[PDB]
């Protein structure tokens, strides 16, 4: 790494300020807590013992075989690594070709020039497990307050007060939460839930002690209280989330594999000569099949098509999801008991599109067995046939038996029209029961009515280019009686130019009552954004108007229309005024109306909702907020959504971060971010526009990996002082382009620009100015400055000085 | 002696909506990140407020609707090309046109919430210059 | 001798024995109530009033029959009063006319029960009377036992008080609900009465009844009974004072009741009974 | 190897500083960024302090440049300024190949910089409608009465193709015009976002 | 119409990128030994070199090219070498276009033409260069110089 200063500036001499960047300083240590990089990426930070070597710097690192396994380097592609021990130095610079060293202690980094041909493979978008923040030992508090103003004509004096409270606690790696309310009518506390969960990093599980619920996939949702051992899928990356078959291919030599889909290229990478696996295909069931080919160098291309299916019950080969729950049964009913049960599920993936699953429920008086096999065959879609053999117990001392079955089919097509998505045909006998029926007992026959057969149907349709037909309907049968539960829904979605047209239709039918209910309404949305003139600050803009007409085909003809928009520039105050009219059906008319004023400030949210009708009038009001009690004090802000990203900025008084409306910074200098992610990377930007004249930040890009339920800080060093512009001249000669100007009194340094100009930030009234452009041969320019006390109310001052030697 | 037959019926009444203009801003993005096929922007959480429900409502099902395209995602109504909208939740479910979601209603406070998320991504890569316009209609169903 | 009837058919099964089918019309009176009046339906006449004379009289040991055999009462035989079952022979009644005149026999019953009555199905045993018929032609005598059977479902009250209806079905509206219950109580003598509430409950204050349905029951919805101003609990004697002989109601109001927090939409159905207690 | 943020940077009056994203693409090469501030006349002006003028970029990495203001309100408030910005790129080379005679290159990207004043009357969204012409026999003079900057591209006088031309405010610009041109003049202007405006005609007086 | 969500967002296009490429001189002074010739004659082998333009946006339509550097006192249209002691004595580097024409050194942008390109497809500019002896003969040494490829957007 050597640059030529001849074309850098047009004379023989410009600054000996080119050595410092690439190989600037050599040093004997060693252990000074340096980071470890691998092809420009922060992996981890360890302590590497440096020894005496023969290189550009003079020192070589010393690693082992086990430390290179978690880094990413393939140990199987390197011969002679396995013959060595596990406690000696590995000569990577001599054995592995083209592997140089690069040590920079100025910013604590260590780069490794390793080519991708000798590296191993991993999914695109991998996140290291050792860069997870468990949290900061603090607490958590959240609350909400609401009220009502219901008033009528005859007997219209009533009031309501709904108060909420959320207590949280995070000490170490434990997540303790608590929820409670406070009702007040015109009157005591009421506990809802309290659990204690704990994440598992090596076994990839999620331990939960206390209140919880199971998954809805195999069995219906059961609220329980106790232990809960299950795995999470949120720790897995987005490139491996979904279904993707394993592509098996054999390449003779170095080729180029371009995975194409629907005439478009979606993947392009080089493959090593021999066997290769592809596991970076996203989940796209409704996009046809795949066209994977190999472009060999001679001109021999293997054209082959692979079908694809999309069923959420089917898993991928190499994945295993399990769930084991234990505890008592709590449903909140006053006519049920609290028995004991034991639910345990297990899912394993098999090759050639095969999946095996099954689980059991071990209670004292309940035994249910399930056994399902999923078959994927390609061009015929998929099929998942399961068998459910349960054994319940009636409370009047009578044992009975029964089996169940569920028919599930899926089918996809690419370009003939739209395809089907889900069809479910459930079938059972008369002696079939559930877990919740056995728990319902108030002893000392009650009921004999369960489900018989369930049929689901949802067919979507896309005709043309700007039209979408949606059709959906359900079906349910019961034993004995002729009650048929049907729920048909149909909608139309079309957009002509900018205006959107919507025509929906519903058809509901219950079993406890008579009469088939239906509704035929429409929706017209005309946005007033591009139809009018556009200027800088209107304050009337981002306006839109809605128009809906309802008709239940029974004489009742109602309507709905409302105009909503924005008023402020920062989009914090939201208004929504809508109205309508009634008439027909049963002889009931009236002119309803609504007026909701949503406002979102920095400290707390507040809204005013005015409601109006013929004989019922009320007002909506409520004040929310969140209190964050930390070690440095109490910082207010918006109510959290189980994600705490704390920003520590001492000196910042009005800096909005980026992307948030109304989120600002308090007088102390702290900021919170309720809208962020979990187990991934984030970007916290800082705007320096409202940090007008005393605080100058250095950087504004933060990259942290938070977790679910933790507090992550954000270090941003600020500077206190005023800035000034000077002109340093070294004995009637200008300074070269690029030098170093430091100060003993202040933290900052400087970079000398053209014609002897230097920019400094955070400098005092007086201080020693040290100039050293080249190598340390002599102390030559040592000067100072003296700002006048009159010039203080300015943004930038310009003056000159002179070196004393 | 004298028998008295008492028969009643409990019906379901709709609730009252509070929020109807939750505008999610994306900000400004670069074309270098959406050049490669298979990238996305950062997530943006959003929720709804469904309070003041009378006696007779415990299961609230929300239905989604909107314009679609040939891929299966939402159709952009702006002047931009090769960019779509994706709607998900806190369980890893793809919410397409006609998707339903049924949650439970608390009795101690009589409220209901729907937490959602809207991000920005491309499929084929190489996003063009234009605006992003999308209208999502959510109809509330009571049962 | 032929007791020809118009409402039923007196088929002579077993010679002199027959099963007449008459109606039942209980008349609530003062002191002695009426149960079966045979003086308005059965017409006993004579085809030969000049050559033979019928002498219908009653023997001894003729009590009731069936489920009403444990009761007692009195009997009216052509104006003369006698207790039910007569220990001795009642005097004879002459019969020498072709005119279809009735048989003046009225059956009464002593009220030993307060308000309730015994349900009698159609075609059942009511009372067993052993009659006796002689003549002036000779000294011969033949015995025969007649049975009183029913032809409809008429519940005969025992006491001296009678309610309006026994099967009242009310229809509640869809929550709120406030409807009155039409029930009138009348008696033949001004005496003190007392009612109470008795049913299946599961609360602590004994004012909320249970909800036992068959198809999709409701949770957290109870049936609460009350008057115009006071909620009446379970097992409490509520008096009204001097009960007149006119149309006297109770003034009840059926309302809903919330016990639990979570209310699920279902069907509401319960069983409410009442029992009058003398004071 | 050098990719800037945009083709142009809009600097409105009243702001403090702007941002300029620089994204490198070459992972196996090290480039040096050297920037300065020029003018339309050629004088290397120093009325705009830029921060870090000298910094190295290794591999695929993205940075952000900052441009301050050091003019002290010595500009007229009736028109805009036409300034230029240069980004010089310096590549790297090996150590063991100095015994040969190779040849290196230098890459400088010339981008423009504008200075929009505050509190004006006519907004720039419809600043391209007012455009008067003067059709000479051998030339063409454009008239820009609006005090703004207009970039006229794809100038067609019928079946002939001309080149680009920049017109300053309250001045005249004489360009070449062939004798075999048509009658109507079709042109498409350029907005502030760097997009392409559609076609629009115009009759003169 | 009960609940509506308005999604807003705007993006910007990126500009073009320039990929450089070095050029090695392997002439090994063949015609510079026995010639003893005037400055107008220069028989040197043409060494081609190209500039890679790998992918742009829709915001680039026409650009300008140029070549700046340090001229020589004998001729301003020639590229001089480095002022060292281990070099030759009198040379010049002549730049050529695709149409084999003399490129004017240090020419301003007010006397140049535009160059239309096409987005989507990759662009490749094929340029040429040669050497030119100036002084009475060429000594042995090292041939080292520099050049500058400055573009200009719209």
């Amino acid at each position: 790494l050597y640059f030529n200063p001849r074309f850098l500036a047009d004379d023989p001499q410009a600054v000996a300020d080119l050595s410092r960047f690439e190989n600037g300083q050599e040093l004997p240590p060693g252990t000074y807590r340096v980071d470890i990089y691998l092809n420009n990426g922060y992996m981890a930070t360890r302590d590497v013992t440096f020894n005496t070597g023969d290189s550009e710097q003079g020192i070589v690192p010393c690693l082992t075989r086990a430390q290179l396994a978690s880094m990413g380097l393939n140990t199987a592609s390197v011969a002679g690594m396995n013959l060595l021990a596990d406690d000696a130095c590995v000569p990577l610079t001599t054995m592995v070709q083209d592997a140089t060293a690069h040590l920079d202690v100025g910013q604590q980094r260590l780069n490794l020039t390793i080519p991708q041909a000798f590296m191993s493979n991993r999914a695109r978008g991998y996140i290291p497990p050792e860069l997870w923040d468990p949290g900061i030992n603090a607490g958590l508090l959240n609350y909400n307050f609401s009220g009502n103003s219901v008033q009528n004509r005859i007997g219209g004096n009533s009031h309501y007060a709904y108060l909420n409270l959320q207590s949280g606690l995070n000490i170490g790696a434990w997540r303790l939460r608590d929820n409670t309310t406070w009702s007040y009518n015109s009157n005591k506390w009421q506990h809802i839930n309290t659990w204690l969960e704990r994440d598992i990093i090596p076994l990839r599980s999620r331990l939960t002690l206390g209140d919880g619920y199971t998954q809805g996939d195999i069995f219906d949702g059961i609220n329980f209280r106790g232990a809960q051992l299950a795995s999470d899928d949120n720790m897995l990356p987005d490139s491996q989330r979904g279904f993707a078959p394993v592509i098996h291919g054999i390449a003779r030599g170095t080729a180029q594999v371009t995975i194409k889909q629907n005439g478009y290229d979606i993947y392009n990478s080089t493959v090593p000569p021999g066997p290769f696996t592809i596991n970076d295909i996203y989940a796209a069931g409704n996009s046809g099949d795949l066209q994977v080919t190999i472009k060999e160098a001679d001109g021999s291309t293997q054209i082959f098509t692979v079908p694809y299916s999309s069923v959420p019950l089917l898993q991928r080969e190499g994945h295993t999801r399990y769930s084991i729950t234990a505890g008592e049964y709590r449903s909140g009913n006053a006519q049920q008991e609290k028995p004991r049960f034991f639910q345990s599920t297990l899912l394993h993936g098999l090759p050639a599109g095969w999946t095996i699953y099954g689980g059991t429920q071990l209670a004292d008086r309940y035994r249910a067995f399930n056994f399902g096999i999923g078959k994927n065959m390609g061009a015929l879609g998929a099929l998942s046939v399961d068998m459910t053999q349960a054994n319940s117990t009636l409370p009047d001392d009578s044992q009975h038996d029964g089996q169940s079955v569920r028919f599930l089919y899926n089918k996809s097509l690419n370009e003939s029209g739209t395809n089907i998505q889900l069809v479910g045909y459930r079938y059972s006998t008369s002696g079939y029961f559930n877990f919740a029926d056995t728990t319902y007992s108030r002893m000392n026959y009650n009921l004999a009515y369960n489900k018989r057969g369930k049929l689901q149907l949802t067919v979507t349709q896309q005709l043309g280019r700007t039209s979408t037909l949606y059709l959906s309907g359900s079906h349910q049968t019961y034993w004995g009686t002729s009650n048929v539960d049907e729920q048909f829904q149909a909608g139309l979605n079309t957009a002509f130019e900018d205006i959107n047209w919507t025509l929906s239709y519903s058809l509901t039918k219950n079993a406890w009552q008579k009469g088939r209910d239906q509704m035929l309404a429409l929706n017209v949305n005309i946005p007033f954004s591009h139809w009018l003139r556009s200027d800088s600050k209107s304050q009337w803009r981002h306006a839109s108007a809605s128009y809906s007409m309802s008709h239940d085909l029974n004489g009742r003809m109602t309507n709905l229309a409302g105009v909503y928009g924005t008023l402020l520039e920062d989009n914090n105050l939201s208004y929504s005024v809508q109205t309508g009219y009634a008439g027909g059906g049963d002889g009931n008319s009236g002119s309803t109306g609504y007026a909701t004023l949503n406002y979102r400030g920095g400290y707390g949210n507040a809204n005013i909702g005015y409601s109006h009708s013929d004989d019922i009038k009320q007002l909506y009001y409520g004040v929310s907020g969140g209190v964050l009690a930390h070690a440095n004090g109490v910082t207010l802000g918006q109510p959290l959504n189980d994600t705490v990203v704390l920003v520590k900025a001492p000196g910042a008084k009005d800096a909005k971060v980026e992307n948030q409306t109304g989120v600002r910074t308090d007088w102390r200098g702290y900021a919170v971010l309720p809208y962020a992610t979990e187990y991934r990377e984030n970007r916290v930007a800082l705007d320096t526009n409202t940090l007008a004249d005393n605080v100058d930040l250095d950087n504004a890009v933060a990259n942290v990996v938070p977790t679910r339920g933790a507090i992550v800080r954000a270090e941003f060093k600020a500077r206190v002082g005023i800035k000034l512009l000077m002109t340093l001249t070294h004995n009637n000669k200008p300074l070269p382009f690029g030098a170093m100007v430091t100060s003993e009194s202040s933290q900052s340094s400087g970079i000398v620009a053209d014609n002897g100009q230097v920019y400094l930030s955070g400098m005092p009234l007086a201080g020693k100015v040290q100039v050293k452009w080249g190598e340390e041969e002599n102390a030559h320019c040592v000067a100072n400055y003296q700002l006048p006390p009159e010039s203080q109310q300015q943004l930038l001052t310009q003056l000159s000085a002179e070196c004393r030697s | 002696d004298v028998t008295i037959t008492v028969n009643g019926k409990v019906v379901a009444k709709p609730c009252t909506v509070s929020t109807t203009n939750a505008t999610v801003d994306l900000g400004d993005l670069y074309s270098f990140s959406l050049m490669s096929a298979g990238a996305a922007s950062a997530w943006h959480d959003v929720a709804l407020e469904l309070t003041n429900c009378p006696v007779g409502t415990s299961r609230v099902t929300a239905s989604f609707s909107g314009a679609a395209d040939s891929t299966g995602y939402y159709k952009n109504q702006g002047t931009a090309q090769n960019i779509q909208l994706e709607l998900q939740d806190d369980s890893g479910n793809t919410l397409n046109t006609g998707a339903t979601k049924t949650v439970q209603v608390d009795d101690s406070s009589q409220s209901a919430h729907f937490p959602l998320q809207v991000r920005a991504l491309t499929v084929n890569g190489g996003a063009t210059q234009g605006t992003i316009q999308a209208v999502i209609s959510i109809t509330y169903t009571y049962s | 001798f032929a007791c020809k009837t118009a409402n039923g058919t007196a088929i002579p099964i077993g010679g002199g024995s027959a099963n007449v089918y008459v109606n039942l019309a209980p008349v609530v009176n003062v002191g002695q109530n009426l149960v079966v009046d045979l003086s308005t339906q059965i017409f006993c006449h004579n085809d030969y009033p000049e050559t033979i004379t019928d002498y219908v009289t009653l023997q001894r040991g003729s009590a009731y029959g069936g489920v009403l055999s444990n009761f007692s009462g009195t009997v009216k035989y052509s104006g003369s009063s006698y207790p039910f079952p007569t220990t001795s022979e009642t005097p004879r009644v002459v019969y020498n006319s072709r005119t279809d005149k009735p048989w003046p026999v009225a059956l009464y019953l002593t009220p030993v029960s307060s308000a309730g009555g015994v349900a009698i199905k159609a075609g059942s045993l009511i009372a067993v009377l052993i009659l006796r018929q002689t003549n002036n032609y000779n000294s011969d005598d033949f015995q025969f036992v007649w049975n009183i059977y029913a032809n409809n479902d008429v519940v005969v009250p025992t006491g001296g008080c009678d309610v309006s209806a026994r099967d009242v079905t009310v229809t509640l509206p869809d929550y709120p609900g406030s409807v009155p219950i039409p029930l009138t109580v009348y008696c033949a003598k001004s005496q003190n009465l007392g009612y109470y509430l008795s049913g299946t409950t599961a609360d602590a204050g004994n004012s909320i009844f249970t909800n036992t349905a068959s198809f999709s029951p409701a949770q957290g919805v109870g049936v609460q009974l009350t008057r115009n101003g006071t909620i009446i609990p379970a097992n409490n004697t509520v008096s009204l004072g001097a009960v007149g002989t006119s149309a006297v109601s109770l003034g009840l109001t059926a309302n809903y009741a919330r016990t639990g927090g979570q209310v699920t939409a279902g069907n509401v159905q319960s069983i409410i009974g009442v029992t009058f207690v003398y004071q | 190897g050098v990719a800037l943020g945009a083709t142009r940077v809009i600097y409105p009056a009243g702001q403090k500083q702007e941002q300029l994203a620089v994204t490198n693409n070459d992972e196996n090469s090290t480039y040096l960024i050297q920037s300065w501030v020029e003018n339309a006349d050629g004088v290397k002006d120093g009325r705009f302090i830029v921060t870090p003028p000298l910094f190295a970029m290794k591999g695929k990495k993205e940075n952000t440049l900052r441009i301050l203001d050091a003019t002290n309100n010595q500009l007229p408030q009736d028109r805009e300024s036409l300034f230029w910005m240069n980004v010089k790129a310096i590549p790297s080379m090996d150590k063991s190949k100095l015994t040969e005679n190779t040849l290196q290159l230098a890459i400088i990207s010339r981008i423009k910089l504008y200075y929009r004043p505050a509190k004006l009357a006519l907004p720039p969204d419809q600043a391209a409608e007012k455009l008067r012409f003067r059709r000479s026999a051998n030339s063409l003079t454009l008239i820009n009465p609006t005090p703004y900057y207009l970039t006229v591209t794809e100038l067609n006088a019928g079946t002939r193709v001309l080149e680009n031309a920049l017109v300053p405010p309250m001045g005249e610009s004489t360009v070449k015009l062939p004798s075999d041109a048509g009658s109507n003049i079709t042109y498409r202007t350029i907005n502030d976002y760097g997009a392409l405006t559609p076609k629009m005609t115009g009759v003169m007086e | 119409a009960d609940s509506t969500i308005t999604i807003r967002g705007y993006v910007r296009d990126n500009g073009c990128s320039v990929a450089a490429e070095s050029t090695n001189f392997t002439v090994d002074l063949m015609e510079n030994a026995a010639k003893q010739f005037n400055n107008i004659g220069a028989t040197t082998p043409v060494v081609p070199f190209r500039i890679l333009l790998s992918p742009c946006g829709n915001a680039v339509s026409a650009v300008k090219v140029g070549f700046t550097g340090v001229a020589d006192s004998h001729n301003a249209n020639l590229l001089a070498l480095e002022n060292t002691v281990s070099a030759a004595s009198g040379l010049g580097i002549q730049l050529l276009n695709e149409q084999q024409n003399q490129i004017p050194l240090n020419a301003p942008s007010s006397a140049l033409s535009w160059t239309t390109l096409t987005p989507g497809k990759p662009n490749t500019l094929n340029f040429y260069a040669r050497l030119m002896a100036t002084q009475v003969p060429v000594t042995a040494g090292h041939i080292n110089a520099t050049a500058t490829f400055t573009l200009e957007y719209q």
